[PDB]
RNA sequence: UCAUCUAGACAGCCGGACGGUGGCCAUGGAAGUCGGAAUCCGCUAAGGAGUGUGUAACAACUCACCGGCCGAAUGAACUAG
């Protein structure tokens, strides 16, 4: 119905200094730094007070104000990874055979590979996104933690890992056998 | 009919605040109704307890500012879950009755307000 | 068995989803509307058969 | 040490109970009838109180109970199993005095009240020659200190 | 109660993914070394359908046999036993209607 | 993982054969491991060998056999991996696996058990008295091949 | 077209969600929740003679209602470009 002025607000704390030019965003903490095009979005940025900006969209359709919530939202999440970071932990679930996950390395590209899934012969790999750290960790059974800062990069490669291990020809109900996330958080979380 | 209600509510408080000299700010946290149904039987004779929507009773507090305007004093202390309390009997007494009974695993006075004097407590 | 717990979090990517009538689409447990356009965002789902 | 709340028609499961007391459910059901010789007729509230030795029954007192009672009622021996309609007479006075045997047992909010309350649990009485339960409670002030 | 504890135990064994005629061979062999809970129990065993099959004292020496679900509860088992009673008077009073007219 | 409780089997309280206080049933159908003895085991993997030593297939029993003394052979990794639960679960299974029809399951059997003693030597006492009377009546045997080493390792 | 709304609405968290009373028939039982009717009071800020899960019946959990945080519009049914 053309919203004449609609607006949103980031919070940005003390450790974190951004940058934007036109439509790029560069977000710079304690853990490091990201970036960020959304020259496809449409948006304008206003600095209030060096800890406030604002993020509006004039004469904008319901679409366009809900991408304006969107990239609130998305450059929230990069403030957020870079001060508190991204840790996932997935868990390995299965009936009798047990899957062996190591990494390796074809031409130093820190491939995670998975072996013995469902007793196959064959052996998954799958590739790992820079700035993502990976460590299997200890005092819980079978449990793999990925961490970074990107959002986008940590919950992809969780989600490739688990993609990776799916079940064919079978009743998916009986067979739940795979590599599923059951937490999602900071690696500095209640901090 | 919402607004009817509400209307009872404003004069009801109105009139409490006039008729007991001492009153009695009470945060209930955890207290099952029928702990608070008990408390409430205790004390009838001496106190009576009032609950209600704190956006409601700030609103009545400002609309019956001019008269009793000492009364302004519980408005700070009035945000969070809180009950009221008024009663004939000065102080003690009260407060007594109300944190000993239904302790279970609460009742709890925040804040004593008397003849325009505000008290921890 | 695999452990109660790990059952159930498999069956919370595999078991607990909605299926739609008409396109036989593999839904989240609380969508209203399927995704697809090729059914046209009915309304028409159901619960994904369980085991027992 | 135990208490234990059953509600019984009178003059007579109680077994299953008894067993975990370890008492005779034949001694249970004699004391019982003798508790209910008052409340036989009709259903009501029996509390037991076991020694650890022996169990002591006593009738509580129920509001459905003390109503139906105070309805003149036939006996019925209930083997026809007839739907027993139960109509009453006003019976203003033993209303209140069904009020003040409660004596606000449990926190009736005041004598009047308590009345009101005894009122309303006539929903299966009549509760009046020519009135609906506690229709007229609100209508007259009358008899408010007699329950009290 | 004890049906309750036979369940338990037939249920344990059946949870241990133990084939049917070993469960049995298991139930005759106890039998014959004395366990209370195997000789409470009759051999044809109707696993297929989930039932068991059970001999209670008819006084508290003659023992009757009555088939138990394992997915439902003693309890709830009794309770259909009271259902088909219930349903057989239905049946009983419209026979009573029946005869009347039917004997004309 | 292995699941279930065999309430008949507590009740009788037989420990058959067995002297460690562990119910040994030649026959097929009793003296099978408690499921919570196989969920006690040390490694997954050795839990795979005795499900797979379960199982009824002659060669799948074969296999497994076979894995477990490659196993026992890497004592300096298994010493960790041997558990008294383990070996309380070995004799039960054994007492099956002696009675095999098959010569060699009898006898790769016979020869495992020995492997384990030596590795094992001072620290099987109360598993000894078991071990000691199934391990004798292997080795003096009608048939020459499963008696003949077997005694030689005996002695050995 | 109905409703709610700065006297605090709809989502999201958190707390209470009670007595008369195991209301009256009927059942071997059914206490809000197998059914048949009625469906009323008290205390209330508020709580149905019950919305479901739920047990042999209980017990237990959750609801629709009221409250703290939030501060401003939202829910249902229907119509046609
Ligand atoms: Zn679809």
């Amino acid at each position: 119905m053309k919203y004449i002025q609609t607006e949103q607000q980031i919070e940005v704390p003390e450790g974190v200094t951004v940058s934007i030019k036109s439509r790029i965003v560069k977000v710079v903490g304690p853990r490091g730094t990201l970036t960020k095009n959304l020259k496809h979005i449409d948006v304008t940025f206003t600095k209030v007070n060096n800890q406030l900006i604002k993020v509006a969209v004039h004469n904008g359709g319901r679409k366009h104000v809900a991408a304006l919530r969107t990239v609130k939202s998305l450059v929230d999440n990069m403030i957020t990874g870079v001060t508190k970071g991204y840790k996932y932990k997935m868990r390995y679930v299965y009936a009798h055979f047990p899957i062996n996950v190591n990494i390796v390395e074809k031409d130093g590209a820190k491939f995670i590979e998975v072996r013995n899934f469902l007793g196959d012969k064959k052996i998954r790999n799958v590739p790992v996104r820079d700035g993502v750290t990976i460590e299997f960790s200890t005092n819980v059974k079978d449990e793999i933690v990925l961490s970074g800062n990107s959002v986008e990069d940590v919950s992809q490669n969780a989600a490739d890992l688990q993609q990776i291990c799916r079940v064919r020809n079978k009743d998916i109900r009986k067979f739940l056998d795979g590599i599923y996330v059951s937490h999602k958080g900071f690696i500095t979380e209640d901090l | 009919g919402i607004r009817e209600k509400k209307a009872e509510y404003f004069a009801k408080l109105r009139e409490y605040l006039e008729e007991y000299k001492s009153l009695f700010v009470v945060g209930v946290d955890n207290v099952s109704s029928q702990q608070m149904h008990e408390v409430r039987k205790e004390l009838r004779g001496r106190a009576v307890v009032l609950m209600g929507k704190n956006t409601m009773v700030r609103r009545a507090i400002r609309g019956f500012l001019s008269d009793l305007p000492d009364f302004e004093k519980l408005l700070p202390f009035v945000k969070g879950n809180v009950g009221f309390v008024f009663t004939n009997e000065p102080l003690t007494e009260i407060k007594n009755v109300i944190v000993s009974n239904r302790v279970a695993a609460g009742l709890t006075v925040v804040q004593v307000y008397d003849n325009g004097q505000v008290f921890p407590s | 068995i695999i452990e109660p717990s790990l059952k159930a979090l498999a069956s919370k990517y595999n078991c607990d989803k909605s299926v739609c009538r008409k396109c036989y689409a593999r839904l989240p447990p609380r969508a209203t509307n399927c995704r697809k356009r090729k059914c046209g965002h009915t309304n028409q789902l159901r619960p994904k058969k369980k085991l027992k | 040490v135990k208490y234990l709340y059953l509600r019984a028609v009178g003059g007579e499961l109680a077994p299953k109970i008894g067993p975990l007391g370890l008492s005779p459910k034949k001694v249970g059901e004699d004391i019982a009838k003798a508790t209910k010789e008052f409340k036989g007729i009709k259903v009501t509230v029996q509390l037991k109180i076991q020694n650890r030795q022996a169990a002591a029954s006593v009738v509580p007192s129920a509001s459905s109970l003390v109503i139906t009672a105070l309805k003149e009622p036939p006996r019925d021996r209930k083997k026809d199993k007839n739907v027993k309609h139960s109509g009453n007479i006003q019976l203003d006075e033993i209303i209140e005095i069904a009020r003040q045997m409660r004596d606000k047992s449990f926190g009736r909010t005041l004598a009047s009240v308590t009345k009101e309350i005894l009122g309303t649990a006539q929903s299966v009485g009549c509760r009046v020659d020519f009135k609906n339960p506690h229709d007229i409670i609100e209508g007259i002030n009358a008899g408010e200190i007699e329950i009290p | 109660p004890l049906i309750e504890e036979v369940k338990l135990a037939v249920q344990g064994l059946i949870d241990q993914q133990m084939d049917w005629n070993t469960i049995e061979k298991l139930i005759k062999s106890e039998q014959k070394k004395g366990n209370r809970i195997a000789q409470l129990l009759n051999l044809p065993l109707n696993l297929k359908q989930n039932k068991i099959s059970v001999k209670l004292d008819l006084s508290s020496n003659e023992k009757i046999n009555v088939t138990i679900d394992l997915g439902l509860s003693a309890y709830a088992n009794a309770t259909e036993y009271f259902n088909i009673k219930k349903t057989s008077a239905q049946k009983q009073k419209k026979v009573e209607k029946n005869v009347g007219k039917a004997m004309k | 993982s292995f699941g279930g409780i065999n309430t008949f089997q507590q009740y009788n309280t037989d420990l058959g054969l067995g002297h460690n206080g562990v119910r040994i049933s030649l026959n097929y159908f009793d003296g099978l491991p408690d499921p919570s003895l196989l969920n006690s085991l040390y490694s997954n993997e050795l839990k795979l060998i005795f499900k797979s030593l379960l199982k009824r297939d002659e060669t799948t029993k074969e296999k497994a056999l076979m894995d477990l003394s490659n196993l026992i052979s890497d004592f300096n990794q298994n010493e960790y991996f041997f558990n008294d639960i383990f070996l309380l679960c070995w004799s039960q299974i054994y007492a099956k696996l002696i009675i095999s029809d098959y010569k060699v399951i009898r006898l790769q059997s016979h020869q495992i058990t020995i492997m384990l003693v030596k590795s094992l030597r001072k620290k099987i006492s109360k598993f000894l008295k078991d071990f000691i009377p199934l391990i004798l009546l292997g080795t003096c045997e009608l048939d020459y091949s499963v008696s003949k080493p077997s005694l030689n390792e005996l002695t050995e």
